[PDB]
RNA sequence: CGAGCAGUACAUGCUAAGACUUCACCAGUCAAAGCGAACACUCAAUUGAUCCAAUAACUUGACCAACGGAACAAGUUA
RNA sequence: CUGGUGAUAGCUGGUUGUCCAAGAUAGAAUCUUAGUUCAACUUUAAAUUUGCCCACAGAACCCUCUAAAUCCCCUUGUAAAUUU
């Protein structure tokens, strides 16, 4: 209850939820793996 | 233009009230209060006492059933160490199931 | 309601009450549920269970039905093998 | 005739039982417990004790799980506990090690379903 | 403003009376007055009110 | 109006700044294991354990058993490690373990179990039955000395009593065969009491067997303080539990006051309290063994009440409280016709004055 | 408000005369259900006989 | 909306400067109150009118003695703006059975057990 | 306050319970008054006259 | 901004403590135990009383939508 | 014009000795909002025992946060309350 000290004990929504690349960290990297063998690309 | 009236839903028996088997504790649109010890749930999320005793409200750890996909999908996305709490209503039985009485001397 | 008839000068009984209600001699009135034969295909078994049962009227309705019937319907009857014979008297009733 | 803690319909596991067989299988050990509704533990059987560890090639395989049930079933009969419930998750129920643990309890004389409470 | 509140020689203040419900004054006051402390009346602000 | 919490919040330690780079649960089992950990911890708010959990005194319960044995962990650990390598070295065991066909001998497992951790499981099991709660008013002890009690049924079968197993009075009609490991020159005291067998005083208990100053394992040579009396649980009284107590005596004790005539068929003398009996003998005696079994009613109990006890057998019946009905009202609104039957005593027709 | 479903009556094949009304799709063959018959206290076959009304 | 008023617990906490103005003693609190209604219950909420009846303060300017206990003080804290509270002083002590007919409550709060109506000879 | 909440509890239970029983006794003692034969005969004095 | 449905069942069987209730009534809602079986359906609303009519019984019948519903009746007047 | 006819009017108006006592504002349905029925309130009689005031404890998360408070309520102060 709101007036009780245990108010908000059941809150969970902020726990779950609540590109640009800066000069120090790269934004998004795409790694392309070209190989004649299908299994080698899947394994790597 | 739609006209409607309140459903008179809420707590029917507060903390410490004495209830009998079948007494309705709370009527809810959604699971605001979860059934605890000796408390059943009806079709419309209605909480009724399964035993005669005193109604208690506590906070307990919420561990959903594995079959419930929506609730399981929620706890799996929680940060490690987080625990969910929800309000449970319990009925503490007052009388024993029965007593042994002498009926004959054979 | 005819409080004084034009030929006998005595109170009459509304026959719309006799064909719908049953009066236990204790004072209670027993009726049916409005709609226990209507649209039973769209009703749940729990709903139909409480529709095909006989219920009692309240204080105001029982007082209303007493004024609409004469003393012939309030007398004690001794029908042979009457289904409601045991319900004509209250047991262990206080105040 | 003793009342079971009915309720807890929206949470898991249930509490409508007198005794529960709870199996704890960790990274290295496998442990099975029989505990009362109030939380007190009746009997125990784990791979940590030297009695069962000295006869197991591995304490984390199916054989270890099956061996715990055979040891626990003897302890359940001696303790007087003959009926208890088992409440596994859908993946634990489908697992092979839990299936043989259930078989060991059943072959040991323990029924994995408690008799219904008598109300009248 | 902080100086005026400290050196005010009047022993009676709006905050003290409103909070303690002295003379049953809350019957003619407002719930917002418990925080405004008499410095605000509608959309107007009164800097001279302590 | 708001009130600050009286203690730390459950999810207060979690930092919301870097929520994206925080490890999640990703599974139901990982959350469940953590969820149970916090459910067993004290909390400043109302909890299920507060109202339903069995209340216990904050004072630690005492231990009145024999001192724990002294074992060198380093030597114990090394010998255990060596056996594991030999077992895993064999290729037959690994093949059987991989094929899920290997099995352990259950008889050999219990032999080691009873010597290492058997007494500790018995203490935990005895606490569940509340034997320490009733016999010693909460005082606990570890049954360091295993006790083997078995009843001779016929000429070839035996009914062992380990801890709370079901034993019928017909099988327990004669004195059981009592064997236990003991050294020569030591004095022991066997004791059998029925906590629930009493018919008048719920607290008091009935004595069934009492032997004192037993030299070594030779139970027969011990003094017969009280003749053996079979359990007599009344019919319909439920399940009674009888506890076998094995005591270790340091000096010879005189039990003239606790002695009873042979035979003793009077329930006034058969009354026995373990707490008071042990209280005046605790100086020269210390519990060492423990065993108990559950007992029901059978046909042999009728022989005990009539022939042995010379009394009529009492019959009990489990009586439930009468069903609750609200106060009857003159005009029950919207109530079914069966409302009047709830408050009607006799099911037969009544006529009153007529 | 097109009538997609119709109300039909299922008559027990046990000869007890017990019948119950159920709702079925109009564009469908006659149903043959296995319903409980209180007269014989067991589940018996039922057959659609007459359409009551269009829902 | 106008509702019941919750007086903060801080208000009913005597400061050191208050004891030197009213002459009270925190270590030896007075046993009884002398409550006198000096304001009308008219134009006041119904819950304040009920408490006045419960305290036996129907007639104004009629002293009534109440016990200095938290439950009674709880009702006083609701109608503290309609009443005057004074401690009961007993310089001569509690009245005896032979002094019941000779008591008199003065305006100073003192209950004397010897009411002679005679000038002091001193 | 002279006493705390704990000390005050139950210090007036006996008097309050006895005070309510007086209300119960007064409420449950309501009954029509006694009718005396003397009062019926005293109405005959209305015709009392001198000789 | 919606609703006047639809879908899955065919024990969506029969009975019966104790309660909720749209501020009355009507109506509506939940339900332990028990018999009988198996090993109180989903859905915010998704609905209509009495009389009467049809039927062997069961049961069914109104955009009675002016939705507590009159068996059937418009306009105009300076 | 007479008779039915003292037509009917949810509408207007009127309603005749003395004295005392208790006594005002939740609603629902309705060819209904100028009306009526039920409930609430009020009155009288009766029966019974608790009634009011109220210490903790207790009453949800959401859309992120946020009011005066309210419900429940032992003591205690009080004398009412429920039922017929
Ligand atoms: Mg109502
Ligand atoms: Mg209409
Ligand atoms: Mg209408
Ligand atoms: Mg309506
Ligand atoms: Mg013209
Ligand atoms: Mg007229
Ligand atoms: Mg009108
Ligand atoms: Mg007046």
């Amino acid at each position: 209850y709101k007036t009780k000290p245990t108010h908000g004990i059941g809150k969970y929504k902020h726990l779950i939820k609540a590109n640009l690349g800066t000069d120090y960290e790269y934004g998004v990297l795409n790694i392309h793996l070209t190989a004649y063998d299908m299994t080698l690309a899947e394994s790597y | 233009g739609g006209k409607s009236s309140g459903r008179r839903q809420g707590i029917k028996k507060m903390e410490g009230h004495y209830v009998h088997a079948g007494n309705i504790i709370a009527t809810q649109r959604h699971f605001r209060w979860h059934p605890g010890a000796h408390v059943g749930v009806g079709k419309n999320k209605c909480l009724y006492a399964l035993e005669e005793g005193i109604v208690r409200y506590t906070k307990e750890v919420y561990v959903p059933h594995p079959r419930n996909t929506e609730a399981v999908d929620l706890i799996t996305r929680l940060p490690k160490g987080a625990v969910l709490y929800k309000t449970f209503v319990h009925v503490v039985p007052a009388k024993p199931e029965g007593t042994f009485k002498l009926v004959a001397m054979l | 309601l005819t409080y004084f008839s034009a030929r006998k000068g005595k109170r009459k009984t509304v026959k719309a009450v006799i064909d719908r209600f049953l009066r236990l001699h204790c004072g209670l009135w027993v009726r049916r549920k409005a709609g226990y034969k209507k649209k039973l295909w769209k009703k749940t078994p729990a709903r139909k269970k409480r529709l095909r049962e006989f219920v009692f009227c309240n204080k105001t309705q029982s007082k209303l039905l007493d004024k609409m019937t004469t003393s012939f319907w309030k007398r004690r009857n001794w029908y042979v093998d009457d289904p409601y014979q045991k319900y004509h008297d209250r047991t262990n009733l206080k105040v | 005739v003793a009342r079971k803690e009915r309720g807890w319909r929206t949470v898991f596991p249930s509490r409508e039982f007198w005794h529960r067989l709870r199996v704890i299988r960790t990274q290295h050990h496998v442990e099975a417990l029989v505990e009362h509704q109030n939380g007190k533990v009746v009997v125990s059987a784990s791979t940590r004790e030297w009695a069962i560890k000295k006869h197991l090639y591995s304490t984390r395989n199916v054989v270890a799980c099956e061996s715990i049930g055979r040891v626990l079933a003897q302890r359940c009969l001696e303790a007087g506990i003959n009926f208890m419930v088992y409440q596994p998750t859908p993946w634990e129920a489908a697992s092979d090690s839990m299936k043989r643990l259930q078989s060991a309890m059943t072959e040991g004389g323990v029924v994995l379903r408690e008799p219904q409470r008598i109300y009248e | 403003q902080e100086e005026r509140e400290r050196n005010n020689q009047n022993p009676w203040t709006f905050e003290r009376i409103a909070t303690a419900n002295m003379l049953g004054i809350r019957k003619v006051l407002s719930p917002y007055d418990l925080t405004h402390k008499g410095k605000y009346w509608g959309k107007f602000y009164m800097p001279k009110r302590v | 109006r708001r009130t600050p919490p009286l203690g730390p919040m459950p999810n207060s330690d979690i930092d919301l700044s870097n929520l994206e780079r925080l490890e999640k649960y990703r599974s139901f089992d990982r959350y469940r294991r953590r969820a149970e950990q916090e459910a067993q911890a004290p909390h400043w708010w109302r909890t299920y354990r507060e109202y339903f959990g069995e209340k216990t005194d904050p004072k630690e319960k005492i231990d009145i058993g024999l001192p724990p044995p002294k074992v060198s962990r380093t030597q114990q650990l090394l010998e255990r490690k060596q056996a594991i390598q030999e077992l895993r070295a064999n290729v037959e065991e690994e093949r059987a373990a991989r094929l899920r066909t290997a099995s352990v001998p259950l008889d050999a497992v219990r032999a080691e179990w009873e010597r290492t951790c058997g007494p500790y499981h018995k203490q935990r099991l005895a606490e569940y039955y509340g034997l320490y709660r009733d016999l010693f008013h909460g005082a606990t002890f570890v049954p360091r000395v295993p006790l083997h009690v078995a009843y001779a049924v016929g000429e070839d079968d035996l009914m062992p009593v380990y801890c709370g197993n079901e034993v019928t009075p017909t099988e327990a009609a004669q004195a059981p065969e009592v064997t236990y490991e003991a050294e020569e020159g030591s004095l022991w005291t066997l004791l059998l009491t029925s906590l629930d067998g009493h018919l008048l005083e719920p607290d008091a208990e009935y004595l069934h067997w009492l032997l004192t100053n037993i030299p070594g394992n030779r139970v027969a040579e011990g003094q017969v303080t009280c003749p053996y009396l079979p359990p007599f649980p009344a019919r319909g009284s439920g399940i009674h539990r009888l506890a076998f107590l094995l005591f270790k005596q340091d000096q010879p004790i005189d039990f003239s006051e606790d002695a009873r005539p042979s035979p003793c068929y009077q329930l006034a003398q058969r009354t026995f309290r373990t707490f008071d009996f042990y209280k005046k003998h605790q100086e020269t005696m210390t519990p060492a063994g423990l065993s108990f079994f559950q007992c029901r009613w059978d046909d042999s109990v009728t022989y005990i009440f009539h022939q042995l006890l010379d009394m009529r057998e009492p019959v009990f019946e489990f009586v439930r409280p009468p069903p609750y009905h609200p106060k009857q009202k003159r005009f029950p609104h919207r109530q079914p016709l069966r409302y009047l039957d709830r408050y009607r005593d006799s099911h037969e027709p009544t006529y009153g004055i007529y | 408000s097109k009538s997609k479903n119709i109300l039909v009556r299922m008559v027990s094949e046990a000869g007890t005369g017990f019948c119950f009304n159920t709702k079925r799709n109009r564009l469908r063959e006659k149903l043959t259900l296995l319903h409980y018959d209180p007269v014989v206290k067991q589940r018996v076959l039922f057959v659609e006989k007459k359409k009551i009304r269009s829902l | 909306k106008f509702t019941r008023s919750r007086i903060p617990e801080k208000v009913f906490q005597a400061s050191p400067e208050d004891h030197e103005k009213y002459g009270g003693d925190p270590q030896n609190p007075h046993k009884l109150h002398i409550v006198t209604r000096i304001k009308s219950t008219r134009r006041r909420p119904y819950w304040e009118k009920d408490i006045i009846k419960m305290l036996g303060l129907e007639k104004a300017h009629t002293p009534q003695v109440h016990k200095n206990i938290p439950s009674v003080n709880a009702k006083l804290k609701v109608v503290k703006h309609l009443i005057r509270i004074k401690p009961l002083k007993l310089p001569q002590g509690l009245p005896a059975e032979e002094n019941m007919s000779n008591t008199c409550l003065k305006s100073t709060g003192e209950l004397v057990v010897q009411w002679h109506l005679k000038p002091v000879e001193q | 306050p002279y006493m705390t909440r704990e000390q005050e509890r139950g210090h007036a239970a006996v008097r309050r319970r006895e005070a309510f029983e007086a209300i119960k006794a007064a409420a449950t003692s309501k009954f029509p008054p006694h009718r005396f034969i003397a009062d019926q005969l005293d109405h005959l004095n209305v015709t009392k006259k001198w000789s």
